């Protein structure tokens, strides 16, 4: 599940991959990536100030409605799909895609009525309306 | 990225390209020097929308036709983030393939 | 560069930070989403002075709390180029460590 | 023989050097470049729409006429030539210059009496004057 | 002893450090580079006009005057120093900072009393004045 | 691109520099500090012309003379895009090479 | 599928490992081998003339008859268990054993009545019974 | 190939072997020079009975007992291929793990 | 060594080996349990006599023929150090290759 | 201090050195050996019943007895030395010799006036008397 | 020139390859081996007292003497050859023969009148006859 | 091991060889072919006696001298595990060597 607030991500957080996790397995020695079927469709992840309204776009071009599915499981959202397997005469009009499935932790439970997808020109969107707080309001230090 | 593929009525460039997030406007296919040519820019959409892989640029695109295919017939479509290339060969020719299918 | 440590009395993030050239207005604490953030900029100072190492830019650090920290009791000090944010536990427990001393 | 059309090289095109080709042989196991004997003599190509008037420059520091070629075989451009050797008290004025061959095929056979070369400052110039063509009108489509 | 004449640097210089001596040891396989003991201080050099006032700073977050020493030897700089050990319930405040000494080879013998040095915000400045010359003046040539 | 020679007249920086695209203007040889130093900037010429290579840029080289060098003696001379850089030595002194030569 | 016939592994043979199969993808680049299943149980196969008696021993020290089952599914031989899991206080009496299976083609068709397995002192043994063949006789060339 | 554990009432070498193949008569345990050994040679069997892995030969271990073990109390096990030595501990002292577990 | 060729007429093993210094005597060809065997032994021969290159043993090879093979037409020859075994395909099919050539 | 004990070594004993410390840092990086200064003078150690009437020798051609040293300190030997310098036509009669010191912990504490060093034909040899024991009587299992 | 005397080759010798010869260019970065060509024809040289009747043996398998040449050239042997093409129908009884030259550095200068060069069983050949010596006799010391 | 030297007076090979564990009566100097041949083989000693390092065998070197050398006055000594052989030159001839020493 991607977690953005995981430690093993570099942003500047407490972690720090650069540490020991980067410099103990530096080569990918052992299980893989799943980098191959995550590029099927990658998708990022904005947050709005009014939701995780998600700007998670995937890409999916030629994908049909059928073939990729939206999930909340663990009140986490998931993505899943793949493109149809070729007919007799198929204009590919690709490279091959197939079986991927995603997952991202929301950092709240969603409600799963309040949740959009929509499939427009290859790219689905998936909206997470997010409820209102102040946000921990960030107090100021002076030199 | 574009793939080169092979079919009996048809390749030189039986091309894709992987064009998300273009408009056809900003899309060219040309023949010149006799090679193709695919290029065009990606522009900016909706703040509202993703996109996670490359960046936006120019990007430009040259392929080695056969002396003899039809330039005239070359047709271009776009769907769904990919362009689609046909070449017409001069004689349909489909590559044999001798696999035990009944 | 950051430090993550634990005291009896506190850590989540017993951290520093090697903030050298800046100023405590240029920095910020805060607890966003219930995450710790460090953020700031740096400026320029004395032409007269030097500085080898990392470039000037942004910087700004994210580190997940404990659910049951007191993220009220959270300090923060600077001096001599780092700061050291401290946050409390609702709990005080050492890590016991039976090493051979007297 | 340098021939922009080939698919070895990257350009945006079909081949696409990041393909087979570059994963198969990413090492250079095997045969030699000649990058050695072609750093003698970087030289560019530009087409101008009035010629390949070869925007091929040549530098070749303190080269003599005698010392360099220009040929035309198979009607493909050719390059060629060495700095002379050191005298008793040469005054070196560089490093190893030696032995290069450098061949581009032209996209058209040029008229051997239409091409000019000059050497001055150390640079071969080399004109290659083309046909006039219309160029194949490049056709728009709309979204 | 850093010396910015010392052809083992890159500048534009004669060395060329992408020559002999980086081609024939790009591996570091040998000797340590003692780069572990100067990363506890990064110093610059700067040199002003008036002065080698000698634009080196030290970073030395949380050290005080006593750790710090900075002689000079052979008429050259040095800059040594650790931070303290760790008293029992010491707020470490850092990373560990321990044993380093550099130092730098001055263009002239340094007049000892004419060099302040101060210990500010966790930063060493060390000056050092030279002598008034004209620099020897640079002749122009035409093209 | 600088190599260091050796005659026995002369060497400290019996140098050239690789300069194509030079104008001796836009050259400077010096001596400062008592150490060689050769500067300058590439500019432009004419869009007739090509390079294949390197870019455009200032750049600058500093060599350790002999405390011992004839700095007035030094001479630059620039032809077909190099630079030459002699210092006399103090002592003509050849390094001997006994090679079996008739 | 263990098969002996089988180009993949070197004997004397046609394929000679050595070639292009070996020289292709000297480096394990891609999937695991199962060498970590199969560490588990090392076993061997003998053939004897009245039977491939199946000298298959396998060593599964300290495992029960339960834990381990002999199977023929497309009349291949299959071997599979795994010792059990640790109790409260279980004496480990080992290492890591686990999850494993492994199969090996026959040359012909077994009966399944006919093929016997035992385990004793750590060790299964299974016998498969052969047909009487002549064997191919051998014919002999003269120099 | 021999394991190292650790229980409460005992370690030094809560050890295994892998001996199979072997009897125990084959097999010595000692302590000497206060260092437990543990040696052996392993024999042939059966021409019906198959072996993968490595060969025949004698093998011979040799492990540093704590000072204060009991060596009068050691004790080995043989059963299905392996030997598990026991030295009971002057003092039983599990490893105390905090986990959580109900 | 061992090459695998294909002809129309035959293969499975259009096998040679190199078997220098082999005596046809020292060399049996066979099929047993319908694979193709090469096996023998190399001797000694004149001191007088010089080899590079592996030393001497026995060796022997086996071969997985296609079920449909002509057995009984394996034919085997050796000749300045080759054995060629051909085996007759049940149907002489070449692989058609189309290359232009005149 | 070499020791026939410590678990670093590779005997049949519990380390194992195949286990985690010859996996975790199969590569030397870091601290060098020291197998250049021992690399002079190669020692073997053999104990015999009566003693570790040290079957240790070391070989040192060329050296006087004045350049080496036989110690004991913690009641642990040691054996250094280095054979002299070059005079200025001395004959090397060798390759370089230089600086070492090994120690090797005794299994108990040496009486050191009982303990005989002598040098000749190159070799040093030491001999420690040990304390008679009965040694640990092996006890015997049958199967 | 294959030279046996030559300071190259491991033997017990002054040379001795482990040294910086060795060291320096362990792996082969630079020029090829010719290893490829040599191949073809593996050939060893044994001396006899009474000749390098050259126990040079060659194996070429299926080779015709025309295909093959024995010259002397600086009084140096040299062995060259290729087997024939194929021909439409060709059995190639064999893997790829071809183009190679082997050059051996007699100890004397050769009668070459006196070699002989035979070609049977795919085996070359070549005798060269010696001058009588008595050989420097070897002194013997005592200890 | 067998060091390569120069002296004025003499080379060839000025040689050493590690020998330790030699008698002289086991060791051959010789002049073959006129190349130098150091031969011998170890033997065994008393069992009070320890070697770390190589094994015993036959062991036998071969240097090219010049063919200017002086194979008559060649000698070679062995003490302390060591032999050295020196070959004198023809001509005495130092390489002379200009290093700055008073």
């Amino acid at each position: 599940l991607l977690d953005p607030l995981s430690p093993m991500r570099t942003m500047r957080q407490m972690l720090d991959t650069m540490d020991r996790m980067f410099e103990d397995t530096m080569p990918v020695s052992g299980r893989n990536r799943g980098g191959s079927g995550v590029s099927e469709i990658r998708a990022p992840w904005d947050i709005k100030e009014e939701e995780h309204e998600i700007k998670m776009r995937f890409d999916m071009p030629g994908l049909s409605k059928e073939d990729v599915k939206i999930s909340v499981e663990d009140n986490v959202l998931v993505i899943k799909g793949e493109q149809k397997k070729e007919d007799s005469d198929d204009s590919w009009s690709g490279r091959s895609v197939s079986s991927y499935g995603t997952r991202l932790q929301l950092p709240d439970n969603c409600e799963k009525d309040k949740i959009k997808a929509e499939l427009k020109n290859g790219v689905l969107f998936i909206t997470i309306p997010k409820t209102k707080v102040e946000r921990k309001v960030i107090d100021v230090q002076i030199q | 990225r574009a793939p080169w593929d092979i079919k009996e009525e048809e390749h030189e460039i039986k091309m894709r390209f992987d064009m998300p997030g273009l408009s056809k406007e900003d899309v060219k296919i040309s023949v010149e020097d006799n090679v193709l040519v695919i290029k065009g820019e990606q522009k900016k959409e909706d703040s509202d929308d993703s996109w996670s892989g490359r960046s936006v640029s120019s990007y430009g695109t040259r392929l080695q036709l056969p002396d003899n295919c039809e330039k005239d017939k070359i047709k271009a479509e776009l769907k769904n983030g990919v362009l689609f290339i046909t070449i017409p060969k001069t004689k349909v020719e489909r590559k044999v393939i001798d696999v035990q299918i009944q």
